[PDB]
């Protein structure tokens, strides 16, 4: 499971400075669906993440504050 | 990344300094010289 394929992917997902502990939520996202597909267990990869991966880090830091 | 969000909130704060101006055309050579015209003495009677 791939929190960053350097090829396939876009750089906008470069979780840096926080892949420590953002890439065991983006591992586990790419297991998620791989485990929901049908047929054999295929390479996970995280293609594109709608904002940036600092965006994410940052509202799961804004999620975590609220918990 | 966060670097991405000065730079475009540094464009538009530039663009919205642009914007707010007087457009330029050639009109306004024109308007500027129609004030040098009303302020002329008559010399020839």
């Amino acid at each position: 499971a791939y929190d960053f394929k350097p090829g396939i992917t876009q750089p906008s997902a470069k979780s840096r400075d926080k892949s420590i502990w953002m890439s065991p939520i983006l591992k586990l996202l790419c297991t998620s669906y791989a485990m929901t597909v049908a047929g054999p267990v295929r390479t996970s990869i995280v293609t594109e993440i709608d904002g940036s991966a600092a965006a994410l880090s940052g509202n799961l830091r804004v999620w975590m504050r609220d918990v | 990344p966060m670097i991405n969000n000065a730079i475009r909130s540094f464009l538009t704060a530039w663009d919205d300094i642009r914007i707010l101006s007087p457009d330029v055309s050639s009109k306004s050579l024109s308007a500027y010289l129609d004030s040098a015209v009303a302020n002329g003495p008559e010399l020839i009677i």
